[PDB]
């Protein structure tokens, strides 16, 4: 006289273990949704560590200029708001990575605790290595300062990358 | 008197209901 | 003016944007994407 | 290896966590006479198998909860016993320790911190200063 | 502008009327429980209890209806 | 400083517990905590909610009593 | 035949006996008192029933004897508004003159000096200026006289003596059985067409009959005396054709769908009446008829006992996988399988529900009575509409929190595991921890991005950069769609392209559409919406997200959690699972409740200081003979509220005037209340603030000196429990606040309103 | 890990072994009261402090004392 | 004048740069410094 219906049940335990805290649902496992997530550059299959980070630098970094160029206390004038975007970034990118660093050195003592044990079998942490921590941190650190200057560069020439995207370059 | 900026956006927005139920059938499709 | 691409209609900085985009700032992503899918192995 | 079949249960938010798989582990079975319904010590309601069962948990509380006061007072089943689980595949057998609950008294248990005067002779803590002895450890 | 509101003539007697005979044959034959309660041909031989529900369904419908049509000059 | 001083302990360790869950289950998420995450102790909540209420005391006194009497004189 | 009336013949003797008997409900109580702390729980679990019995019908009759008590109870308070504005009030002056006349129903004596409270309020009258608009709830109610007022005072006392007589009979008498309570589908009906509908049926004839004819006299400028009484209008048929043409053709268009007729009295206007300032009568009426028919329809919908109508288990059974639609199947194969089982055995439940709904349906009241103002001379009443919006305001809150508290006695005392197997209840408890941590995120993100932003303002403004602040003159955050909200409002009237072609005059004034003036003031004019609208709006968004955050955290871990996971036998409310695991306490859903209740307060707080604030700034004021309007506060909203250092100086400094200097004038019991509501707010902090553990050890010293001099108490003094004093405490920290505002309030608006 | 250490006082009521939510307690044979048995604490690693065995006890003044002490994971109760 | 931060005062340039020193620039390594102290295993 007791149905669970799990059977037809549309949202199924997680990876078929009903006892680890997840469920199959169309953020965790739909097919769009693995494939969105297990290819950003953080899981990849096969990056090294570094190309790991040069990616995620190179779009953090370059999107991080921006808020204070529009709405920062130089946006006023176009030279200034472009510099304190790029401070900004650069601030926050080496605070970041300084705290990765401080990750990587007081996590991998021994064996780790939590999640970057041995024994641990965290499919969202698989980066288990120290090594692999400072491999994606330089990369890390070479991106997003990279990311950085590029939208940097972008802005500063906004008047001629405004003209190239019009054709006002062709005048003469 | 064409149309403004704001039925430009209304139709950008209305728009994503087509192209997510366009992935949606082309993957349907796939299988 | 007559010497630059310009719009009056509404929102013209939208093509401004859309066609880099389109035509040769997305294609080469896109073909990536379409290579590693044909090329996957079974 | 420990053996049952886990109860009918779609899935919760409170179950293991990376605890279980770094640190430790605990595994209640027992064996009931029907299939019936029973709550999970973290929230939700599973249905225990017909015969023999086995559910993972992530604090030894949980088993004593669910066994003590489900499985004995509510299911009448007496036979649940709780295992501890090591990251290693270590599994030992915490509760009851010796077979027989610990609320009934057995033969062969010795007597474990106890303290043989009342409560009020403890010493004064000025007594035992820099000895690193606490009042209630004092011979 | 005040919608419009015609005086009482046959026709409207006949929207009224032909709601409530169209409601009696479908609810009839339509709804989950028909035939409970005391009893009162085509139909499915009807109880008090549904007659009396599809009439006051036929009044409110065909109300809805005559209003309507009337105000927009028959729709 | 009302609130460490008004809700007390086993309210934010059960809601600890629930960030700890979201943490572990959300990807791209690669810190970890070394130590655990705890509701702060019993006796530490009143020491910090006391801490509060003195600094908050002070502060809104001493800036009220600088401004009172230098605003009005010298 | 399933629905039928069962019922049990004089299953309680009356009889007194229990009555020198305290405690007999419960079997601890029973014994008699040992120490004080039994005192406390005798008054703790008086009306906690379900801990009396576990029979559910004898719960059941227990409810139904004691809402009858309670009916009496508010019988005889609506007798004495009735009778105090019939003996003690200057109503009689005031209809003659209302715009120039302070309604006033309190008199006090003059023994100790309290006669100074008998204000100046006009008319030739001395007494408290009241602000619950029963003057003009009485004026749209047709009423012109003391007398009417004294014979709805006796009929108010004759009801609740029939109130009073249904519990007992109900009760000791004639106790219905379990079976008659568990009919939803006939209660349904009964209370939609039979409460709701006939209701609105009986008060669209009261209008239309008397409430209409009376007010387009009055508002026509004719003496109270030339005015017939209510009952020729129903009996002289020629004065009700002369007021509105349509009743020479009687019942004749109502039979004949020529509705259209009657137009000239159920009008469809929209807007305010510009002589009072209030709805149209007329509008009211159509609309209370037009619910009356809604509801009375609405009350066939259920299957009682003749085969036809809907079955509340058959929904419920049916809301599931796959009959959902394709993206709301997440909800599982069972779905709302199940719930049926919560409303045959769970009051709780009904209970949590029925207060939530009563909280929305007194915001709404609060909202859409000072935009939409109902009745004549109630916009214009400054001190009323504050007082109006502000009340019920605050009993939704209580309501909403008292819902949250009983829908975690359910989960404790009611649920009941085996009957939600993979259905939509024991769903949300599987996945609470996704639901409480997402919640605690948008709490933390809403309070950034409200609050912190006010924190900016203020360090931007302190530092002489006020174009770096959030303002209409700095960085605009415009709340874009309700600007355009207002403007679709505004343009379906046609003052999206009419929409609503039938109203006339906009539906609100607040969207637009012009001002509305009375005697001299602004009765409601466009509420403009700008960066300090888009502030404060997010603050209430935060503050309510938080509530919620508080109050959703107890109900879904009222059984237990990952720290104590057997919460559910400890029960609803105890202290603590002691200091261990780090420290236990607060732990059970009622002391969510009790964390819950803060949060209310400090949410609704700023609810009714925004409205206090942006209506004395924006709308209300004085209109000179050229149409210009001064506002109470001078538009200061606008740049004073994007900061809290404007708050603290513009709002809390500023207008606390009035009741700051009410000293020595019949303002200055507002004066005192202002410093018995801090005096209560602080007193609370030390039963907050402090544990029994201090206070039973005091205890023991005062103990000892009484036992020296052979005067201890046998029933032995003990410091309050965990839970009283947590309970003492946030009882004396909402009295006291409240009564602060309370005063703030009243006093300001006693003086310029 | 908690001290929980039983006194001579101990009437061998059980009380405090049944309460106990993580099995700390059992009760050993004795013969200092007329149960015949005494409280014992073999198993304090799994101790969390709750104090539930001193609610139970019924002797004045207790004859179970838990002593909070160094805090481990399974003393704080924690899942994670 | 009156529009920017300036100092009379000898060496004035020395809170043009320990400001920014103290209290944002150093006050990072420093937390990290901490950190590694206090997480240092035994
Ligand atoms: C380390 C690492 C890490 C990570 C990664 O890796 C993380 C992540 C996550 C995710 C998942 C999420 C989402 C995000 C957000 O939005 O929020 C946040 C924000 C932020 C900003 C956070 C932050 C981030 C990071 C930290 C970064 C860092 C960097 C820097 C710069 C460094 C610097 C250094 C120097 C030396 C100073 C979260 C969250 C949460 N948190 Mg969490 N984290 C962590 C840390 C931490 C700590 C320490 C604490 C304590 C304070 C907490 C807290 C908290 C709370 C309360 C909450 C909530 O509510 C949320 C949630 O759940 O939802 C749902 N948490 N997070
Ligand atoms: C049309 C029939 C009808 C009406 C009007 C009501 C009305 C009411 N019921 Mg009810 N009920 C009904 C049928 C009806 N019931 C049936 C059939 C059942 C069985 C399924 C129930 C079972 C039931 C329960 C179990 C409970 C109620 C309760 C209530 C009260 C809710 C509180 C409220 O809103 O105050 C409304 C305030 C008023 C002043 C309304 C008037 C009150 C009097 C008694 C109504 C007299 C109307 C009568 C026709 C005389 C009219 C005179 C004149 C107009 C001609 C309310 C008085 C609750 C309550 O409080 O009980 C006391 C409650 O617990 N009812
Ligand atoms: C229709 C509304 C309604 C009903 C029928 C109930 C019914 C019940 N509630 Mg409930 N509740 C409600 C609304 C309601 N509540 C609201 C709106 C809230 C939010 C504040 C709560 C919060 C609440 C809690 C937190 C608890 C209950 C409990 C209970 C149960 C026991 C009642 C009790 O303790 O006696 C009441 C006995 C008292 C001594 C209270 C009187 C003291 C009040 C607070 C003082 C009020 C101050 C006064 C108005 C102003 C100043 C006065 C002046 C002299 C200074 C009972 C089932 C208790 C329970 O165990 O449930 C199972 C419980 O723990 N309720
Ligand atoms: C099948 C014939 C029919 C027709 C032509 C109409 C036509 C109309 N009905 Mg109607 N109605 C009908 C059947 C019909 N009804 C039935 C069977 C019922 C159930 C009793 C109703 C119940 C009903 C109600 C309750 C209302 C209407 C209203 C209206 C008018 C709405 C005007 C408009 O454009 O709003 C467009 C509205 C939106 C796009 C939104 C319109 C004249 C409304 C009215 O009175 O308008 C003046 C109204 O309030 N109808
Ligand atoms: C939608 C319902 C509704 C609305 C908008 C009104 C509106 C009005 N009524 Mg009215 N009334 C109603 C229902 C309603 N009534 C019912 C059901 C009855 C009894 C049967 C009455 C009895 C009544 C009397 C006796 C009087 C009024 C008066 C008035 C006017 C004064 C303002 C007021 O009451 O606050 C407006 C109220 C609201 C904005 C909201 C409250 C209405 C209910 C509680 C909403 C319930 C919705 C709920 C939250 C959702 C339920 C859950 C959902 C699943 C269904 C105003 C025009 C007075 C007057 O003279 O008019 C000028 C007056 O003397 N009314
Ligand atoms: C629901 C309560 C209620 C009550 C008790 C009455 C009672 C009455 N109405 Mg009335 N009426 C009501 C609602 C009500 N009406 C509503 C909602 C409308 C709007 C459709 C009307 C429209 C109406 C008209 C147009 C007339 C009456 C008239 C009358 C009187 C004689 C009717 C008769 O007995 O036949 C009587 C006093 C008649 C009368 O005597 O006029 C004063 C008359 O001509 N009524
Ligand atoms: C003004 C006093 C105050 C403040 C600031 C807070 C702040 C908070 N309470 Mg809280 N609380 C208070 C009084 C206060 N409470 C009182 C009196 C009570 C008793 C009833 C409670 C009861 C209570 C409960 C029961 C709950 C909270 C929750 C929260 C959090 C809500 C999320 C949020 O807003 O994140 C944004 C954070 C803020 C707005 C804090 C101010 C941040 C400032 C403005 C910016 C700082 C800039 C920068 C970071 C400074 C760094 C400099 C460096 C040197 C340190 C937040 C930490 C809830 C929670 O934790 O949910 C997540 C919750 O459940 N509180
Ligand atoms: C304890 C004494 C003390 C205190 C509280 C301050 C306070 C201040 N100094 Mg200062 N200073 C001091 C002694 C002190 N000074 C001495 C003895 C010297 C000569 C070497 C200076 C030279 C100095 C310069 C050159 C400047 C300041 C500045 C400042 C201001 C910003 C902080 C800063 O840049 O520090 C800078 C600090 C130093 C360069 C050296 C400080 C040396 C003292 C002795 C260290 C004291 C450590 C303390 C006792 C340990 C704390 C223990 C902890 C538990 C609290 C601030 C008002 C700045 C200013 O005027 O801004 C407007 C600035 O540019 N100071
Ligand atoms: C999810 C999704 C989405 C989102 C997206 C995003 C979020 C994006 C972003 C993006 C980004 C944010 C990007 C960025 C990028 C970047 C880049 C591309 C960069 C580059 C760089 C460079 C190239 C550099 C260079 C350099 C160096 C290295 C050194 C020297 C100098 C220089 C500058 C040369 C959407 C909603 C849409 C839709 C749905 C889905
Ligand atoms: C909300 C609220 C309130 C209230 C208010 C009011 C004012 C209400 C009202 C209500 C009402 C106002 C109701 C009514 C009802 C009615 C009814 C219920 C009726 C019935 C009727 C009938 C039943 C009839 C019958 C008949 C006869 C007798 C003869 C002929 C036939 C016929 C059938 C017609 C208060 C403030 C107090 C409190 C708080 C809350
Ligand atoms: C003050 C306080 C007490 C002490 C309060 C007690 C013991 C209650 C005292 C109630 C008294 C006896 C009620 C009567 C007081 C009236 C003012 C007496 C009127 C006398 C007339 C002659 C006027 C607690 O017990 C407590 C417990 C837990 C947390 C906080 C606290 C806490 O803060
Ligand atoms: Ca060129």
């Amino acid at each position: 006289k007791l149905n669970y219906r799990l059977d037809t049940d549309p949202v199924q335990p997680y990876k078929g273990d009903p006892f680890n805290s997840n469920f199959s649902t169309a953020i965790t496992d739909s097919p769009l949704a693995r494939a969105f997530i297990n290819n950003l550059p953080a899981y990849r299959k096969g990056l090294t560590p570094f190309m790991r980070g040069l990616e995620i630098g190179m779009a953090h970094g370059y999107f991080l200029v921006g808020p204070e160029v529009v709405v920062g206390p130089l946006r006023e004038t176009a030279h200034g708001a472009n510099l304190s975007g790029l401070i900004t970034a650069i601030y926050i990118a080496v605070s970041a990575c300084l705290g990765i660093s401080i990750f990587a050195i007081t996590t991998f003592q021994g064996d780790p605790r939590g999640a970057y044990g041995s024994t641990s079998k965290d499919s969202l942490r698989p980066l288990r290595n120290r090594d692999e921590w400072y491999q994606l941190n330089g990369g890390i650190f070479l991106g997003a300062m990279g990311g950085a200057v590029f939208a940097y560069l972008l802005l500063e020439n906004f008047d001629a990358l405004d003209s190239i995207l019009r054709g006002g370059v062709n005048v003469n | 008197m064409n149309i403004s900026d704001t039925q430009v956006f209304v139709a950008l927005v209305v728009a994503l209901l087509p192209g997510l139920l366009a992935f949606r059938l082309a993957t349907e499709l796939y299988k | 003016d007559m010497t630059q691409l310009t719009g009056s209609y509404a929102a013209s900085w939208l093509p401004w944007i859309m066609i880099p985009l389109i035509f040769y700032i997305l294609p080469f992503p896109v073909f990536a994407l379409i290579f590693i899918w044909i090329e996957k192995e079974a | 290896t420990l053996e049952g079949q886990t109860p009918i249960f779609g899935g919760g938010t409170g179950g293991l966590l990376t605890k279980a798989e770094r640190e430790e582990k605990y595994v209640i079975t027992w064996t009931s006479p029907k299939e019936q319904v029973f709550e999970m010590p973290t929230g939700g309601s599973a249905i225990m198998r017909q015969g023999k069962n086995k559910l993972e948990i992530a604090r030894k509380e949980y088993g004593i909860a669910l066994g003590g006061q489900q499985l004995r007072a509510k299911f009448k089943i007496n036979d649940y016993k709780i295992y501890r689980v090591y990251p290693n595949g270590e599994t030992q057998m915490i509760h009851p320790a010796d077979g027989v609950f610990p609320e009934k008294v057995n033969q062969g248990r010795p007597k474990v911190r106890y303290v043989d005067r009342n409560i009020g002779s403890n010493p004064s803590p000025a007594k035992l200063k820099f000895s690193g002895v606490q009042p209630y450890d004092a011979p | 502008t005040v919608p419009n509101t015609i005086s009482w003539s046959p026709q409207v007697a006949l929207i009224i009327s032909a709601s409530s005979l169209l409601i009696l044959l479908i609810a009839s034959r339509s709804i989950k429980y028909p035939q409970v309660g005391a009893k009162l041909p085509v139909l499915g031989s009807p109880s008090v209890g549904t007659f009396v529900a599809s009439m006051a369904f036929g009044h409110v419908v065909g109300a809805g209806i005559v209003l309507g049509l009337s105000n927009l000059g028959w729709l | 400083s009302f609130m460490f001083l008004i809700t007390w302990r086993g309210y934010w360790q059960e809601l600890i517990e629930t960030l700890v869950w979201a943490h572990e289950k959300t990807p791209l998420s690669f810190g970890y905590w070394r130590d655990k995450p705890v509701a702060l102790s019993i006796v530490q909540a009143r020491l910090v909610g006391l801490t509060h209420f003195t600094v908050g005391y002070i502060a809104t006194y001493g800036a009220f009593l600088i401004a009172s009497t230098a605003g009005k004189f010298g | 035949q399933k629905v039928r009336v069962v019922v049990d013949n004089d299953p309680v003797p009356t009889s007194p006996e229990l009555w020198a008997k305290p405690g007999h409900f419960d079997r601890t109580l029973a014994r008699g008192p040992k120490t004080t702390t039994w005192i406390w729980n005798l008054h703790a679990n008086a009306h906690d029933f379900d801990t009396h019995t576990s029979d559910l019908e004898d719960i059941s009759r227990k409810i139904f004897a004691a809402h009858f008590g309670h009916l009496a109870v508010i019988f005889i308070w609506l007798s004495g508004m009735y009778f105090h504005g019939a003996k003690f009030s200057n109503f009689e002056a005031w209809m003659a003159n209302p715009t120039g006349v302070k309604p006033s129903a309190q008199v006090v004596w003059s023994l100790v000096g309290q006669d100074i409270l008998n204000a100046d309020v006009g008319g030739g009258f001395h007494g408290i200026q009241i602000t619950s608009g029963l003057f003009q709830l009485w004026r749209a109610a047709g009423i012109t006289n003391t007398f009417q007022l004294y014979c709805t005072a006796i009929g108010g006392l004759v009801m609740a003596a029939i109130m009073l007589f249904a519990g007992w009979f109900h009760y000791h008498k004639r106790a219905p059985k379990l079976e008659w309570f568990q009919n939803w589908e006939a209660m349904m009906n009964h209370h939609l067409a039979g409460l709701l509908g006939l209701g609105c049926l009986g008060w669209a004839g009261h209008q239309i009959h008397v409430a209409l004819p009376v007010n387009k006299l009055l508002d026509a400028g004719v003496a109270i005396k030339d005015i017939p009484l209510p009952h020729e209008f129903i009996l002289n048929t020629s004065l009700m054709a002369e007021l509105y043409p349509s009743f020479a053709k009687g019942l004749v268009p109502f039979f004949t769908l020529q509705w259209g007729q009657y137009a000239d009295f159920l009008t469809f206007k929209g807007g305010l009446n510009p002589v009072t300032g209030g709805l149209w009568l007329s509008d009211t009426a159509h609309h209370h008829l037009a619910l009356a028919v809604l509801f009375i329809v609405a009350g066939h919908f259920y299957r009682t006992n003749w085969g036809i109508g809907h079955s509340f288990k058959e929904m419920l059974d049916d809301a599931k996988s796959p009959n959902m639609l394709p993206f709301l199947n997440f909800i599982g194969p069972v779905g709302h399988e199940g719930l049926d089982k919560i409303f045959e055995t769970s009051w709780h439940a009904n209970l949590s529900i029925h207060l939530v709904q009563f909280g929305t349906a007194s915001l709404l009241v609060a909202h859409h009575m000072y935009a939409m103002p109902p009745y004549p001379y109630l916009a214009t009443d400054y001190a009323t509409a504050l007082s109006l919006f502000t009340h019920h305001v605050w009993i939704a809150g209580f309501c909403i929190v008292g819902g949250a508290a009983h829908a975690a006695i359910f989960m404790v005392r009611d649920y009941d595991p085996a009957h939600h197997v993979n259905n939509i209840l024991d769903r949300t408890l599987r996945h609470r921890d996704v639901i409480i941590s997402h919640l605690a995120w948008v709490c933390q993100f809403l309070g950034f991005h409200s609050f912190a932003m006010y924190c900016h303002n203020d360090t931007m403004r302190a530092f002489g950069r006020p174009q770096d602040m959030f303002s209409d003159t700095g960085i605009q955050l415009q709340p874009i769609f309700a600007q355009w909200i207002q403007h679709i409002h505004t343009a379906a009237v046609g003052a999206l392209g009419t929409t609503a072609p039938g109203i006339g005059a906009p539906v609100s004034y607040a969207w637009g559409g012009g001002m509305v003036a009375v005697g001299g003031k602004v009765a409601m004019m466009p509420i403009a919406l700008g960066t300090a609208d888009f502030l404060i709006h997010h603050i209430h968004a935060f503050t309510i997200h938080v509530t919620v955050l508080v109050l959703f955290k107890g109900v879904l871990f009222a059984r237990g959690s990952r720290l104590v996971p057997d919460k559910a036998n400890l029960g609803f409310r105890f202290p603590c699972d002691g200091p261990g695991r780090g420290g236990t306490c607060q732990v059970s859903a009622w002391d969510h409740v009790f964390l819950g209740l803060f949060w209310m307060y400090n949410s609704l707080s700023m609810v009714v200081f925004h409205f206090s604030w942006k209506m004395q700034s924006d709308v209300w004021g004085t209109v000179d003979s050229d149409g210009i309007v001064t506002h109470l506060t001078g538009g200061n909203f606008a740049t004073s509220s994007i900061t809290n250092n404007g708050w603290l100086r513009d709002f809390l400094w500023a207008q606390s005037a009035q009741v700051i200097q009410s000293y020595n004038s019949s303002l200055s019991a507002y004066g005192l209340m202002f410093l018995a509501g801090h005096f209560i707010f602080g007193f609370s902090l030390m039963f907050l603030f402090s544990g029994r553990g201090y206070w039973q050890e005091l205890i023991e010293s005062i103990v000892w000196a009484h036992n020296k001099l052979k005067v201890a108490p046998a029933i032995q003094p003990r410091a309050l429990s965990i839970v009283h004093g947590r309970a003492v405490g946030v009882a004396h920290y909402l009295l006291g606040g409240i009564v602060t505002t309370w005063a703030f309030f009243l006093a300001r608006m006693s003086a310029i309103g | 890990s908690h001290t929980v250490k039983i006194y001579d006082t101990c009437i061998g009521c059980t009380q405090c072994v049944r309460a106990c939510p993580t099995d700390v307690l059992e009760m050993v044979p004795w013969d200092g009261c007329k149960a015949a048995q005494i409280a014992s604490s073999p198993r304090t690693e799994d101790c969390v402090g709750c104090k539930r065995c001193e609610t139970a006890c019924p002797t004045d003044f207790l004859s179970i004392r838990v002593y909070l002490g160094a805090e481990t994971t399974r003393s704080m109760g924690l899942a994670y």
